[PDB]
């Protein structure tokens, strides 16, 4: 049961995805997720 | 969220029309068969070769 609930729990951080901003690396998780930015859906 | 598809969509086709045109102008090809029969053993004693 322990392990179950923590299974649901390690995902509940989801939060550091969060608000081409801060560097270069902020326009590659853009466009690595496609549906940030329309460029990113563009290019994908 | 469809003009954006809108947008993919002509950059596509501007690709895609690059595509063709490069496909038209690289491979300049001419076959220019020219189809004439070769000489054979005759045509030295034909008359049109008479000379």
């Amino acid at each position: 049961r322990r392990r179950e609930n923590a299974e649901r729990l390690q995902d509940d951080a989801d939060t550091d995805t969060a608000g081409t901003m801060t560097a270069r690396q902020r326009v590659w998780r853009a466009f690595e997720n496609p549906h940030t930015s329309t460029m990113a859906l563009v290019f994908y | 969220w469809k003009g954006i598809a809108i947008a993919l969509l002509v950059i596509l086709v501007i690709c895609s029309l690059i595509v063709t045109s490069v496909i038209l102008l690289t491979p300049a090809e001419d076959n220019s068969l020219s189809q004439k029969k070769k000489v054979t053993v005759e045509d030295l004693f034909s008359e049109d070769f008479k000379i």
